[PDB]
RNA sequence: CCGAGGGUAGGGCCCGUGACUGGGGCGAAGUCGUAACAAGGUAGCUGUACCGGAAGGUGCGGCUGGAU
RNA sequence: UGGGAGAGGGUGGUGGAAUUCCCGGAGUAGCGGUGAAAUGCGCAGAUACCGGGAGGAACGCCGAUGGCGAAGGCAGCCACCUGGUCCACCCGUGACGCUGAGGCGCGAAAGCGUGGGGAGCAAACCGGAUUAGAUACCCGGGUAGUCCACGCCCUAAACG
RNA sequence: CGAUGUCGGCUCGUCGCAUCCUGGGGCUGAAGAAGGUCCCAAGGGUUGGGCUGUUCGCCCAUUAAAGCGGCACGCGAGCUG
RNA sequence: GAAUGCCGGCAUGAGUAACGAUAAAGAGGGUGAGAAUCCCUCUCGCCGUAAGCCCAAGGGUUCCUACGCAAUGGUCGUCAGCGUAGGGUUAGGCGGGACCUAAGGUGAAGCCGAAAGGCGUAGCCGAAGGGCAGCCGGUUAAUAUUCCGGCCCUUCCCGCAGGUGCGAUGGGGGGACGCUCUAGGCUAGGGGGACCGGAGCCAUGGACGAGCCCGGCCAGAAGCGCAGGGUGGGAGGUAGGCAAAUCCGCCUCCCAACAAGCUCUGCGUGGUGGGGAAGCCCGGGUGACAACCCCCCGAAGCCAGGGAGCCAAGAAAAGCCUCUAAGCACAACCUGCGGGAACCCGUACCGCAAACCGACACAGGUGGGCGGGUGCAAGAGCACUCAGGCGCGCGGGAGAACCCUCGCCAAGGAACUCUGCAAGUUGGCCCCGUAACUUCGGGAGAAGGGGUGCUCCCUGGGGUGAUGAGCCCCGGGGAGCCGCAGUGAACAGGCUCUGGCGACUGUUUACCAAAAACACAGCUCUCUGCGAACUCGUAAGAGGAGGUAUAGGGAGCGACGCUUGCCCGGUGCCGGAAGGUCAAGGGGAGGGGUGCAAGCCCCGAACCGAAGCCCCGGUGAACGGCGGCCGUAACUAUAACGGUCCUAAGGUAGCGAAAUUCCUUGUCGGGUAAGUUCCGACCUGCACGAAAAGCGUAACGACCGGAGCGCUGUCUCGGCGAGGGACCCGGUGAAAUUGAACUGGCCGUGAAGAUGCGGCCUACCCGUGGCAGGACGAAAAGACCCCGUGGAGCUUUACUGCAGCC
RNA sequence: GAGCUAGCCCUGGCCAGGGUGAAGCUGGGGUGAGACCCAGUGGAGGCCCGAACCGGUGGGGGAUGCAAACCCCUCGGAUGA
């Protein structure tokens, strides 16, 4: 049956991407935690 | 003059149709329609603020001339009578010598090639619009101002109308379509004649896709949910109301007047509807 | 080939009968009230409508085949 | 051909009296109702009186033992549209007539459907009386209905 | 109760005997035939249907008879539901 | 040493289940250390509205080639979407951007919010919508509308010539639109040809034939032809289109009008460029100088912004054209021609799947286009088959039980069972024929029956031609032939009678309920006069609505028919300028603290003082309610009638053992041989009843009852047969579970159901196929029950608050 | 977090074939005129049968699955909410 991960690039990006996330102070705040943590990516990597 | 069908499927046995007889045209004047943004009863938060809307077939919206004062002494020729969807008024398509062209909502007896003017002047017949301290009383009269220069906002919707009763200093008096008696500013304009399309309180629906075609959306008693959802929800089997009857968010809806009470507007409005 | 008739299926009319039920007639020695005949104690009758244990009442319109 | 009388019919207009309700004034101890009463209404200001307004229905006097219509039936006034009918002249047609099974149309009130309208009245209904009792008659209320449009119903002591 | 699945049916049985039938008996208000009552006896046998989820029960047609109980009201790591 | 402890390792179950669609395989040849599994050839099978081809998502080198096989691949492996390496994606015209706007998003001005932030007209962003210029062939191991070849085209810059009042982010036109049905003419695609081109074949009894087999086209500027789309011309007036306007709009006048003209598209032709089969031969050569023609069918595609009808009334903005304003008119624009200039990103490959979403090379899920032929009435259905693609990444045997899927069955025919559950039967088309009832539509495919293939002969009408032949479509009438059987295979209703519920088509518990539940047209009540009521938000702002009482919100009821009674004492709602109670505040009689004092400070009575509540009234399609006892009639029984207690008032019509009836399988009647169900009645209704509507109702229902006919392996009552498993051999190889085990029966005992205790009985050691009675078998710290001053959802006239409102 | 799911908004696309035959229109009949009747034409519908497509009625299988909802047979809608 119709599972629930249908990726999408647009879709992808427009949610989760860093221009998102810098809109927001809780995007901002995501920014900040996964940069103290030391994430290789802050934010999901897409094709565009 | 409804129409009937046969029934020739259960649905249109019973389902009734305008006859459309009045209608002249069947094309919009292009200049004048603009796209109507629906919104499926959601405010700018996307929330829904209306229940049960949307779904309606697509329309375009008529610009109506609700003002009319705007070219006081300028005849003009009807030129067509037309429909629209967003009212149940039809509406006719006036040619001014002007060579400007307006809607205005059409009135009952209204013809296609009589001439309608506007002014304190004007004759009193129907289609003509003035102030309405120059209407002389006991005519009837619809798409009345409710202030001055504000723009036409009582007796608009189809077979509806507004009898002036009296006059009264500055203002003259009004039964409302609702039966309310109220003063209105003798400033406002006023056309003189009922609205048009006055069978169209006897149309049937006929079946539940009608109501969708309209945009109206199924409505779901309150006694079909649960306590979460409504005051009448709950109870095993079918139930009673076992309250006062109530609405989604618990103000009765038997009786419950709702009209503010220190509004500045009472001072205008001499009885209130009856029936 | 037609063909007595037999068979299958579906209709139509008539008769008898049926738990139960509707009123009708007669009986009469009962219970209830007294609607009509006198102005019958609310003049009567009437079509229709609504109502009442019952005869009946009332509304609306009609007739005199109504006393004074 | 020339005239007449008429609430004959249909449509659109429009007049005044009265009832009710609402507003303003003035005024107060009851009003109303009946055979007598009570219910009811009234000091939260009724009734009675004056002024204003809204609304529906019916048209006083003329009015008659009257008139018109085929019957049912038709009554303020104006206009328009329209039917029947009588008289005079004796001008035209030349028996073109009478009746009429079926048919078709009209058909008081009540009632019905859809939509209006709603003052007064009033089935049902509620109450007060009356009465041995009173699902009545009388009294206080009161919804359909009574009114308009359209479509039905097709009845009668539709009687001379 | 860190689970022993609970009615009825189906299937498959096995046991008890306070025996429904068949076998053997005593008494009889046992003439015969047929029954009644008690005794011995568990080897075998103990039907098909209508109703109802039913067990049970009533009813139809038969029968030598259409027995009553136990086995976690036998049997859901066998089925049904 | 235990915590169903934590992490890791390793056991048991076990050489056991399984190895992932039952579309299917066999042989020969080759390679190699090794071959059922890789390559090649022949044979066989499977898909073919796909299991073939193209495109968009998503994926991200998986593409091509060489060299490899440790691991990945459910076996094997020499093979591979795997390992290593090298190569491979080429655009002014295809898609997106340097264009436009849609919802939405953002947001100069502006508004609002403790902060963070929320809004917001213009503008901007935003596409799979609008706009815009490339077709065919060839070429590579791998790209191609991109490279190449031929024929075309677009924009920008500059220049030349001709023309013109040129000029815009401004005005206007246009762009520009629904659904259903549909005309004419074309094209795509297809069928046939006794005509044209072609390598060949004559088998096995016949055929040298009007034989068989194969093919018989594709693109193309101008011009021309056919078919369509679009568009009236001129003058005068002019106050409207936030300036101007010669444009547009409006008025008037004159010619034109289903005309032609002008204009645009489609199709055909068209210089030119291409392609080109079977067979044979080793992707290529030949066929071949290939031929490239006629006829029929024909789109849902094109002309197109076509036509008609209908109501639910069907985007925007730019490109484009026109108008003018500043300005500029040595310019500028338009037209023709010439030269130059023309950027960025994508392009491989998979793509109904082994490369996407599902942990897997997973029987699942995934949007658009093409999707041939024949036959069956049609079709995208069904069977076969083309092109093309496959045989599904464990095999070989065997021929038990049992399981699955399938075929048949004597006699019977629902006797099965909760239930005909399941499976039979029926089955397409044509013709005949068809009941109650009905809202006149229906019910209806009612029911029921006849026909159905092939051959010959006669014959009617239509389409394309031409009016004819030819081809194609639709018929009709005779006469015959064969079989058990002619919709001969595949696809294709069993039917009827009668109740309950819901009017109906619809909707629902994704993954145990599809229903009688929700919705629904329709009915009623009620709110709301517009800055509406109501809803969301602290607000601003929004929805309602660019709507206005024939409208919008809330509630119940639920097509339609006939109806919807009585109670307003309580609760609710509505009305009531009286009166009662009533907070802050006002008021300040009187009293108090302190001071030598003026003074300062505190208490405080009468009276004034809102909503609310009390009080008066109204109100039921507002919450709700709608009795008891005694007596009484020519036999009995019963009680029309009377009396009496109580209540706010005592259930009307209609219906009733009912989706409601306890007693209950009530009683009676019907149906059956027999009927706890069913249908029809009766009424002592435990405990119907009138918009939580009452009683009915044609039609409708994968709803739930009862009956009958047809027919059957449902059953009496089972039998045989088929394939996939199960079994055996080779390959790979799990799982929950597991205190350890050297783990028997009976009668006892034992915490009360013992392999483990006692007594007795029985018993050589170890497996394999089977069956499920036990191991209170496994699984899940019981779906019930109780307990815990455990939790959460929900209600209210529980308590206490808060929002909101007054 | 609305790439699943629910609703709405904007913009696109899809629904083989066959059947039934409403209104209207034309013609004829009818009438004082009509209503209306008949025939033809017509092509309406939360119309009928049935693929795609959307579902999930009954049964069977599956149950350490092919699959954490699947498979076969059957069945519902299929111009419309
Ligand atoms: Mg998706
Ligand atoms: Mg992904
Ligand atoms: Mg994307
Ligand atoms: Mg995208
Ligand atoms: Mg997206
Ligand atoms: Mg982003
Ligand atoms: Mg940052
Ligand atoms: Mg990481
Ligand atoms: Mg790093
Ligand atoms: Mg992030
Ligand atoms: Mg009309
Ligand atoms: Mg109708
Ligand atoms: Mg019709
Ligand atoms: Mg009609
Ligand atoms: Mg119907
Ligand atoms: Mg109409
Ligand atoms: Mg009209
Ligand atoms: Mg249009
Ligand atoms: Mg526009
Ligand atoms: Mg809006
Ligand atoms: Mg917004
Ligand atoms: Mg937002
Ligand atoms: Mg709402
Ligand atoms: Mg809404
Ligand atoms: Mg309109
Ligand atoms: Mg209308
Ligand atoms: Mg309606
Ligand atoms: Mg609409
Ligand atoms: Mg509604
Ligand atoms: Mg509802
Ligand atoms: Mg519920
Ligand atoms: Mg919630
Ligand atoms: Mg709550
Ligand atoms: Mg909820
Ligand atoms: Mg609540
Ligand atoms: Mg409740
Ligand atoms: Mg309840
Ligand atoms: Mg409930
Ligand atoms: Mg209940
Ligand atoms: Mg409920
Ligand atoms: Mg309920
Ligand atoms: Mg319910
Ligand atoms: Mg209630
Ligand atoms: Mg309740
Ligand atoms: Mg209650
Ligand atoms: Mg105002
Ligand atoms: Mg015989
Ligand atoms: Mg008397
Ligand atoms: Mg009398
Ligand atoms: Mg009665
Ligand atoms: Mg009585
Ligand atoms: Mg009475
Ligand atoms: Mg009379
Ligand atoms: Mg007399
Ligand atoms: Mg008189
Ligand atoms: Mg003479
Ligand atoms: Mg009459
Ligand atoms: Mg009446
Ligand atoms: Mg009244
Ligand atoms: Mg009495
Ligand atoms: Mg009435
Ligand atoms: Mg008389
Ligand atoms: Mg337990
Ligand atoms: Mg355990
Ligand atoms: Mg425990
Ligand atoms: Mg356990
Ligand atoms: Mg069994
Ligand atoms: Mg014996
Ligand atoms: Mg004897
Ligand atoms: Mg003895
Ligand atoms: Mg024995
Ligand atoms: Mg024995
Ligand atoms: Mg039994
Ligand atoms: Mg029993
Ligand atoms: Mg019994
Ligand atoms: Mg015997
Ligand atoms: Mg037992
Ligand atoms: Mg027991
Ligand atoms: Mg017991
Ligand atoms: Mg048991
Ligand atoms: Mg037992
Ligand atoms: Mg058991
Ligand atoms: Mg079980
Ligand atoms: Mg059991
Ligand atoms: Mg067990
Ligand atoms: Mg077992
Ligand atoms: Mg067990
Ligand atoms: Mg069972
Ligand atoms: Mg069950
Ligand atoms: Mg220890
Ligand atoms: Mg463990
Ligand atoms: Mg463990
Ligand atoms: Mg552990
Ligand atoms: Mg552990
Ligand atoms: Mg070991
Ligand atoms: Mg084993
Ligand atoms: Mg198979
Ligand atoms: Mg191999
Ligand atoms: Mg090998
Ligand atoms: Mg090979
Ligand atoms: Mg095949
Ligand atoms: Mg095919
Ligand atoms: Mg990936
Ligand atoms: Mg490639
Ligand atoms: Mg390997
Ligand atoms: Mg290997
Ligand atoms: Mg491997
Ligand atoms: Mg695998
Ligand atoms: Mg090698
Ligand atoms: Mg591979
Ligand atoms: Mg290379
Ligand atoms: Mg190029
Ligand atoms: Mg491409
Ligand atoms: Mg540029
Ligand atoms: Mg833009
Ligand atoms: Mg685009
Ligand atoms: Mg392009
Ligand atoms: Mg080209
Ligand atoms: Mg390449
Ligand atoms: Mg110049
Ligand atoms: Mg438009
Ligand atoms: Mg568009
Ligand atoms: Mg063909
Ligand atoms: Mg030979
Ligand atoms: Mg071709
Ligand atoms: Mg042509
Ligand atoms: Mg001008
Ligand atoms: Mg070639
Ligand atoms: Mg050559
Ligand atoms: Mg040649
Ligand atoms: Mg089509
Ligand atoms: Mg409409
Ligand atoms: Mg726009
Ligand atoms: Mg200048
Ligand atoms: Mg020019
Ligand atoms: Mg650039
Ligand atoms: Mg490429
Ligand atoms: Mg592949
Ligand atoms: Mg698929
Ligand atoms: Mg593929
Ligand atoms: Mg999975
Ligand atoms: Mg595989
Ligand atoms: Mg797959
Ligand atoms: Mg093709
Ligand atoms: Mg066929
Ligand atoms: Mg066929
Ligand atoms: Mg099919
Ligand atoms: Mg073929
Ligand atoms: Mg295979
Ligand atoms: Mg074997
Ligand atoms: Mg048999
Ligand atoms: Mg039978
Ligand atoms: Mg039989
Ligand atoms: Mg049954
Ligand atoms: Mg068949
Ligand atoms: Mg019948
Ligand atoms: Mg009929
Ligand atoms: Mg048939
Ligand atoms: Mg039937
Ligand atoms: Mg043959
Ligand atoms: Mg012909
Ligand atoms: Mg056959
Ligand atoms: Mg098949
Ligand atoms: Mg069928
Ligand atoms: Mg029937
Ligand atoms: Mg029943
Ligand atoms: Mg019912
Ligand atoms: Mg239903
Ligand atoms: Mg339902
Ligand atoms: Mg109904
Ligand atoms: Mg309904
Ligand atoms: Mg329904
Ligand atoms: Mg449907
Ligand atoms: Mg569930
Ligand atoms: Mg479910
Ligand atoms: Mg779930
Ligand atoms: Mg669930
Ligand atoms: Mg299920
Ligand atoms: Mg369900
Ligand atoms: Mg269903
Ligand atoms: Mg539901
Ligand atoms: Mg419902
Ligand atoms: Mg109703
Ligand atoms: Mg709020
Ligand atoms: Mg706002
Ligand atoms: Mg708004
Ligand atoms: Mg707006
Ligand atoms: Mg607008
Ligand atoms: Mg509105
Ligand atoms: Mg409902
Ligand atoms: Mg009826
Ligand atoms: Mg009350
Ligand atoms: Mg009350
Ligand atoms: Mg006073
Ligand atoms: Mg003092
Ligand atoms: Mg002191
Ligand atoms: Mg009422
Ligand atoms: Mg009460
Ligand atoms: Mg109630
Ligand atoms: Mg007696
Ligand atoms: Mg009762
Ligand atoms: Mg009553
Ligand atoms: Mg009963
Ligand atoms: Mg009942
Ligand atoms: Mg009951
Ligand atoms: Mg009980
Ligand atoms: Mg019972
Ligand atoms: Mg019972
Ligand atoms: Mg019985
Ligand atoms: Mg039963
Ligand atoms: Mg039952
Ligand atoms: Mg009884
Ligand atoms: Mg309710
Ligand atoms: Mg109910
Ligand atoms: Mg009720
Ligand atoms: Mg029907
Ligand atoms: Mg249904
Ligand atoms: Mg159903
Ligand atoms: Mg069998
Ligand atoms: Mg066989
Ligand atoms: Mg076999
Ligand atoms: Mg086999
Ligand atoms: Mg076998
Ligand atoms: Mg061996
Ligand atoms: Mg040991
Ligand atoms: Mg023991
Ligand atoms: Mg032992
Ligand atoms: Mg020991
Ligand atoms: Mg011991
Ligand atoms: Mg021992
Ligand atoms: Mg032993
Ligand atoms: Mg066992
Ligand atoms: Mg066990
Ligand atoms: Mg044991
Ligand atoms: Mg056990
Ligand atoms: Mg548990
Ligand atoms: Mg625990
Ligand atoms: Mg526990
Ligand atoms: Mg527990
Ligand atoms: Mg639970
Ligand atoms: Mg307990
Ligand atoms: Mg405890
Ligand atoms: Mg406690
Ligand atoms: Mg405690
Ligand atoms: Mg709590
Ligand atoms: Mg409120
Ligand atoms: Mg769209
Ligand atoms: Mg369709
Ligand atoms: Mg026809
Ligand atoms: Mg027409
Ligand atoms: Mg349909
Ligand atoms: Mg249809
Ligand atoms: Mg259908
Ligand atoms: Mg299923
Ligand atoms: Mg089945
Ligand atoms: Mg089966
Ligand atoms: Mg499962
Ligand atoms: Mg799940
Ligand atoms: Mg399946
Ligand atoms: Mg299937
Ligand atoms: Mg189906
Ligand atoms: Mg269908
Ligand atoms: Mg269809
Ligand atoms: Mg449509
Ligand atoms: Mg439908």
């Amino acid at each position: 049956m119709k599972r629930t991960w249908q990726p999408n690039r647009r879709k992808r990006a427009k949610t989760h991407g860093f221009r998102a996330r810098m809109r927001t102070p809780g995007g901002r705040k995501v920014l900040k935690r996964r940069r103290q943590k030391g994430r290789w990516r802050l934010t999901p990597a897409v094709r565009k | 003059a409804v129409k009937k069908f046969k029934p020739y499927t259960p649905s249109r046995r019973f389902m009734t149709v305008a006859d459309f007889s009045e209608i002249t045209k069947t094309e919009p004047e292009k200049s004048l329609v603009k796209p109507l943004k629906k919104t499926g009863g959601r405010n700018n938060q996307g929330r829904i603020t209306v229940r049960f809307r949307g779904g309606g077939h697509k329309r375009l919206y008529r610009i109506i001339d609700f003002k009319r004062w705007d070219k006081v002494g300028i005849p003009a020729k009807v030129a067509a009578i037309e429909y629209d969807p967003n009212r149940s008024a039809r509406i006719a398509l006036l040619h001014y010598v002007d060579g400007e062209k307006r809607y205005i909502i059409a009135p009952d007896g209204l013809q296609v090639g009589q001439q309608v003017v506007a002014g304190p002047d004007a004759p009193i017949q129907v289609g003509n619009a003035l102030p309405l301290r120059f209407i002389p009383v006991g005519t009837v009269v619809h798409a009345v101002e409710l202030e001055p220069k504000k723009g036409a906002k009582l007796a608009r919707a189809a077979g509806t109308s507004a009898q002036i009763q009296g006059r009264e200093g500055d203002y003259v008096i009004l039964r409302l379509p609702s039966g309310e008696l109220r003063k209105v500013h003798g400033e406002c304009y006023a056309t003189v004649g009922a609205v048009g399309n006055a069978d169209h309180k006897n149309i049937v629906l006929g079946k539940a896709g009608r109501s969708r075609w309209l945009g109206r959306r199924p409505h779901v008693r309150g006694a079909a949910m649960n306590p979460v959802d409504h005051p009448h929800g709950g109870g095993e089997g079918r139930a009673p109301r076992g309250r006062p009857p109530a609405s989604p968010w618990g103000w009765q809806t038997k009786g419950l007047k709702t009209r503010k009470r220190r509004k500045p507007s009472s001072r205008f409005i001499i009885a209130r509807r009856k029936k």
